RNA sequence: UCCCCCGUGCCCAUAGCGGCGUGGAACCACCCGUUCCCAUUCCGAACACGGAAGUGAAACGCGCCAGCGCCGAUGGUACUGGGCGGGCGACCGCCUGGGAGAGUAGGUCGGUGCGGGGG
RNA sequence: UCCUAAAAGGUAACGGAGGCGCCCAAAGGUCCCCUCAGGCGGGACGGAAAUCCGCCGGAGAGCGCAAGGGUAGAAGGGGGCCUGACUGCGAGGCCUGCAAGCCGAGCAGGGGCGAAAGCCGGGCCUAGUGAACCGGUGGUCCCGUGUGGAAGGGCCAUCGA
RNA sequence: CGCGGGGUGGAGCAGCCUGGUAGCUCGUCGGGCUCAUAACCCGAAGGUCGUCGGUUCAAAUCCGGCCCCCGCAACCA
RNA sequence: CGCGGGGUGGAGCAGCCUGGUAGCUCGUCGGGCUCAUAACCCGAAGGUCGUCGGUUCAAAUCCGGCCCCCGCAACCA
RNA sequence: CGGAUUGGGGUCUGCAACCCGACCCCAUGAAGCCGGAAUCGCUAGUAAUCGCGGAUCAGCCAUGCCGCGGUGAAUACGUU
């Protein structure tokens, strides 16, 4: 079901894979070509609190700051396994309001 | 609804099923 | 059988193929013209 | 039998997989000599074997007529013979083991073996069976 | 409505006996009834929609949930049908939606079964699964007399999360489905 | 006798090989399915034809499993 | 530096099938429920949301096993650019450079890059 | 279309085999979802084969039609919205005696689906076709025989093999 | 060796182009009128569609091969 | 293409003028009558009258378009 | 309606009721919705209809036969 990150994967640069567990969410911007990660804005790993959608929004804002630490903008959102829908959702709703 | 099967045996049972006007003839209980 | 798209409130055409007994009685489908740009075409 | 149609002749060329070893039998009969062997010759060899030893032993064929015959019914060039004429053949190539015969004695297998020779288009050879296997 | 003689039968009773019998380790080993689907498949009313209606909803009551056509894939020319646009009325059902059908079918369904000498002992696929045909489909609850207007049958099968069925016999004895053994 | 018909042939197959300079976007293998893939700036049209995105040079790679790909490693 | 787990890429079966064992503290799964977001041609099966309690059963991670699958030489032969000889032929042999498929010996229940949590 | 065709391309014979002169407003674009054939077991009518459940089952199914190549990490099945089955172009090539055939990034206009990345200039692809001339219908910066119109012609579109 | 047409209940014909259902006449079998048989009347049964293979969901019907019947044709030397 | 005239019972046609009207022949079944088919006599079922829209109180009828078969000549680069 | 068929249980004759009797009771409950071409009977106390008896003979496969009475029609223009 990884059809969707194939495509992805063929439009360039900088895929952002939002994975998510029962009470988790984190998301990694790695650079394919070279196979390798940048950006690493988690969550239950990170510290956050306890609300999955709740806790999206943040972690969502956690890669912004350190995106931008470095010049970045390619949106290149890996939607993994998951619909566009909630905590999903949510994570890149904050990710792209900073 | 809260059905209410009612035999000619005792063995009245209640479950859910629209109307609860279960007239069973010979349930279980025999 | 062959179809020439008119294009409405105008005499446009396009290259066209209806399908006459198969379920093709109307069309009327959306095309875009020189002048102005982007509307409705009838069959025609 | 079924395949398709009719078939192009190809050459013989060297006998590599032209032969093989004694399978089953305590004895055969061997091709020294490439040749399109046709059905005929087969069976006429076969029915030559048992008619020696007859109620005798068992005899195996290792070879199997499968390439179709083309031949033209005496006229000149349109399209390809209808061919079938002898039918089919098999492709023996030198050292082909063709003929096994078993449960018999050396004086039948080497005396009926022989005859079959006598059928076949070819040098032949009546192996025993050394031992070579594998 | 969680909550029912059929669902705590399982719990408070089933359940148990299942550790003393065979004893597991994990409660995860322990055999859950989890799944039961009906099913109609009528070459029937494929003609008609109207004669594939009413079986549909008249199933829709028995169940008490809402029934799913199932449309043909092959063509068969010695009955009929081609593409899929034919019937099959079948109807998945879990959770207590499924507990509340089982407490009517083995307490007042086999029962008003006419001649009924228990569920075949020999419907067990070799897995936990168990399966059974059954003809007038008014041998249940709700469904009225005067309200068939054919005795348009049906079968249906029931999941195991066991791996053999002896388990499965066991399991489904215990829970009231009467053998013929 | 019918059997004189046949169709013409269609020349097809890999037009550029691997090591070769290439113009922006000319073609560099005609296939009849996809006994190849896309890759680095390559893409493919229609009739399956894999053809360059940009200047460079080509070069193959088969991933097994994956299918075998060809694209161009660009320089300028 | 090391080890466990989590997400991701790479070589693309020596990574796989099956068998046996193993871990839930963190992680992951399942589990609780379906008010709300959303969802089933019917079913919260699936996707989706809130969320403790229970569990390592299933799934999965790890590891041991070769029975199956997969990899698999060496030697040798077939065939063969280039050179030469022989039989009416169907064909066959020599020199120089190249050289398999099969089968054999044997190998395998993988290896590794980046990032993150955990001692 | 495949073989002959001798592992580039090509390559003949009244050599071996088979198709084409279409079709689809959904069989098209996109977004989301989904994965077969077949074998064993269990199932009321069914019955080798309808539909139902289980397990095994990497492609032997399917892809409108011949065959081949491709293909489930979709090209296959379902749905929602839709109409890029666009207009103005077109770097650069394949192929090729000529004429013709074919693939095509990206630019402008203006639009569809989508959260976005992005995709859309018909259909998994390779057949489904006909130079020129003569004429028909719609249009339109153009020409209009002393001038103004008109007749007629041109240009664009499409039609009659 | 060529080209064209055809093989369907016991007999002779239809159906096939444009696939779902095999029809007509005589004859056959049962019954009736007659003293009896024919005629006539009433009712019924009967066909692997030449054979092998394919396309289709499905073949008498479409496509390919073999077998048998009929029609034409086989010239210049 | 433009010209002309029709789609009426299981078969056609009369009815279409100049709107107020479905009947004809055979056929189906039943009854009468015959040695008997049949002729014949009585009675009955089987027509959005190709289709939709409009005039009118009223249509098969007058009118528009459409769907189809028939016919007319005339054109084909 | 109609009572065939089948199961089960029983009585009686007669040495004996498998083949083969007759009857009783329960249950089972068939085809049949008025019958093709064709064809029989009857002219008044007749047909139709409804019972009763007798010969035979242990019993009876009698719905048969011979006889008895009860209720009691229709219609004959005509002799082609
Ligand atoms: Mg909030
Ligand atoms: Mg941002
Ligand atoms: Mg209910
Ligand atoms: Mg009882
Ligand atoms: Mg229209
Ligand atoms: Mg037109
Ligand atoms: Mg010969
Ligand atoms: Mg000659
Ligand atoms: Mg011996
Ligand atoms: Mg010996
Ligand atoms: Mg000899
Ligand atoms: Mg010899
Ligand atoms: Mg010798
Ligand atoms: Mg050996
Ligand atoms: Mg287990
Ligand atoms: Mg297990
Ligand atoms: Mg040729
Ligand atoms: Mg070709
Ligand atoms: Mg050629
Ligand atoms: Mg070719
Ligand atoms: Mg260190
Ligand atoms: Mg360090
Ligand atoms: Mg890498
Ligand atoms: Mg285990
Ligand atoms: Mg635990
Ligand atoms: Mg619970
Ligand atoms: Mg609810
Ligand atoms: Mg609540
Ligand atoms: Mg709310
Ligand atoms: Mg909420
Ligand atoms: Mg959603
Ligand atoms: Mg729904
Ligand atoms: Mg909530
Ligand atoms: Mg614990
Ligand atoms: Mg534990
Ligand atoms: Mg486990
Ligand atoms: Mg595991
Ligand atoms: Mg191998
Ligand atoms: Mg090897
Ligand atoms: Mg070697
Ligand atoms: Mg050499
Ligand atoms: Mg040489
Ligand atoms: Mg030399
Ligand atoms: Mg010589
Ligand atoms: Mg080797
Ligand atoms: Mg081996
Ligand atoms: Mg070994
Ligand atoms: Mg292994
Ligand atoms: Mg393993
Ligand atoms: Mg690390
Ligand atoms: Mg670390
Ligand atoms: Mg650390
Ligand atoms: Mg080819
Ligand atoms: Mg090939
Ligand atoms: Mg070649
Ligand atoms: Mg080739
Ligand atoms: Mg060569
Ligand atoms: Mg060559
Ligand atoms: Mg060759
Ligand atoms: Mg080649
Ligand atoms: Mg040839
Ligand atoms: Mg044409
Ligand atoms: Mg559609
Ligand atoms: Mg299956
Ligand atoms: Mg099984
Ligand atoms: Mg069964
Ligand atoms: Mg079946
Ligand atoms: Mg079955
Ligand atoms: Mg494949
Ligand atoms: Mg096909
Ligand atoms: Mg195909
Ligand atoms: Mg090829
Ligand atoms: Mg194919
Ligand atoms: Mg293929
Ligand atoms: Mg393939
Ligand atoms: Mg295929
Ligand atoms: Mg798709
Ligand atoms: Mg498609
Ligand atoms: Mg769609
Ligand atoms: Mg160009
Ligand atoms: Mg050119
Ligand atoms: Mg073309
Ligand atoms: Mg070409
Ligand atoms: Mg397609
Ligand atoms: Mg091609
Ligand atoms: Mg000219
Ligand atoms: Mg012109
Ligand atoms: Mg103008
Ligand atoms: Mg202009
Ligand atoms: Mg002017
Ligand atoms: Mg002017
Ligand atoms: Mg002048
Ligand atoms: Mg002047
Ligand atoms: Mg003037
Ligand atoms: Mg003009
Ligand atoms: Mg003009
Ligand atoms: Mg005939
Ligand atoms: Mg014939
Ligand atoms: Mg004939
Ligand atoms: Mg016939
Ligand atoms: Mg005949
Ligand atoms: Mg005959
Ligand atoms: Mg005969
Ligand atoms: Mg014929
Ligand atoms: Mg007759
Ligand atoms: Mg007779
Ligand atoms: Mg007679
Ligand atoms: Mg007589
Ligand atoms: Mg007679
Ligand atoms: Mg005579
Ligand atoms: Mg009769
Ligand atoms: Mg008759
Ligand atoms: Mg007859
Ligand atoms: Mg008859
Ligand atoms: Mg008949
Ligand atoms: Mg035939
Ligand atoms: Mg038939
Ligand atoms: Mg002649
Ligand atoms: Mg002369
Ligand atoms: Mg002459
Ligand atoms: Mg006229
Ligand atoms: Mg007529
Ligand atoms: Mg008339
Ligand atoms: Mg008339
Ligand atoms: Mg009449
Ligand atoms: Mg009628
Ligand atoms: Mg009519
Ligand atoms: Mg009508
Ligand atoms: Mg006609
Ligand atoms: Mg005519
Ligand atoms: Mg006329
Ligand atoms: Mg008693
Ligand atoms: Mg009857
Ligand atoms: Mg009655
Ligand atoms: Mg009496
Ligand atoms: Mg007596
Ligand atoms: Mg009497």
């Amino acid at each position: 079901k990884f059809r969707v990150r194939n495509r992805i994967k063929r439009t360039g640069r900088l895929r952002l894979s939002v994975f998510r567990s029962l009470k988790h969410i984190y998301a990694q911007i790695i650079d394919d070509e070279k196979g390798v990660t940048l950006v690493s804005a988690s969550s239950l790993a990170l510290k956050l609190k306890g609300n999955k959608t709740e806790v999206a929004r943040q972690v969502g804002r956690a890669l912004a700051e350190k995106a931008l630490a470095l010049g970045i903008k390619q949106v290149a959102f890996d939607r993994g396994p998951y619909k566009y829908h909630g905590r999903v959702k949510a994570l890149a709703e904050g990710a792209r309001e900073g | 609804v809260p059905a209410r099967i009612i035999c000619g045996c005792g063995n009245v049972i209640e479950t859910y099923s629209t109307k609860p006007e279960i007239y069973v003839e010979v349930c279980s209980k025999c | 059988l062959l179809l020439e798209c008119t294009e409405c409130k105008r005499r446009n055409y396009a290259t066209e193929k209806n399908k006459r007994n198969t379920p093709n009685k109307l069309e009327l489908r959306k095309y875009c013209p020189w002048c102005r740009k982007h509307t409705v075409h009838r069959e025609v | 039998r079924m395949k398709y149609r009719k078939q192009q002749r190809g050459r013989l060329k060297g006998a590599t997989k032209g032969g093989d070893y004694v399978a089953f039998g305590d004895f055969g009969l061997v091709a020294l000599e490439p040749a399109w062997i046709t059905a005929q010759q087969i069976e006429a060899a076969r029915v030559a074997m048992v008619r020696h030893f007859r109620r005798g032993g068992k005899i195996f064929i290792r070879i199997f007529p499968d390439k179709p015959y083309t031949k033209k019914p005496l006229e000149v060039r349109m399209g390809k013979g209808k061919g079938n004429v002898e039918g089919y053949v098999a492709v023996v190539k030198p050292g082909r083991v063709m003929f096994e015969v078993a449960g018999v004695t050396e004086e039948q297998a080497m005396e009926a073996l022989r005859i079959a020779g006598h059928k076949l288009p070819i040098k032949t050879k009546i192996v025993r069976r050394d031992a070579y296997d594998e | 409505p969680l909550d029912l003689a059929l669902k705590r039968k399982y719990y408070e009773e089933v359940r148990p006996e299942l550790i003393r019998r065979f004893g597991y380790q994990n409660v995860w080993e322990v055999p859950r009834l989890e799944k039961v689907v009906i099913n109609q498949g009528l070459g029937e009313a494929k003609e008609d929609a109207r004669i594939l209606e009413k079986a549909a909803q008249e199933l829709a009551l028995i169940t008490g949930q809402k029934p799913a056509v199932t449309r043909a894939k092959k063509s068969i020319s010695n009955f009929k049908l081609r593409k899929g646009m034919p019937i099959g009325l079948r109807v998945t059902l879990r959770r207590d939606r499924m507990w509340i059908f089982l407490e009517k079918l083995l307490n007042v369904a086999l029962p008003r079964i006419r001649d009924f000498r228990g569920l075949n002992p020999n419907s067990f696929d070799g897995r936990g699964n168990y399966n059974l045909g059954l003809r007038e489909q008014l041998i249940f609850p709700e469904i009225t007399y005067d309200m068939v207007d054919a005795l348009r049958g049906m079968d249906i099968a029931v999941v195991t999360t066991a791996e053999t069925d002896e388990e499965a016999r066991a399991l489904l004895e215990l829970l009231g489905f009467p053998f013929r053994k | 006798t019918k059997n004189g018909r046949d169709s013409q042939a269609k020349r097809l197959g890999v037009k550029r090989y691997e090591g070769q300079v290439v113009r922006a976007g000319n073609i560099l293998v005609r296939q009849r399915g996809t006994r190849f893939k896309p890759g680095k700036n390559v893409g493919m049209g229609r009739d399956f034809t894999l053809f360059a995105l940009v200047d460079g040079v080509v070069e193959f790679q088969d991933r097994g499993r994956l299918g075998r790909y060809v694209h161009v490693r660009p320089l300028a």
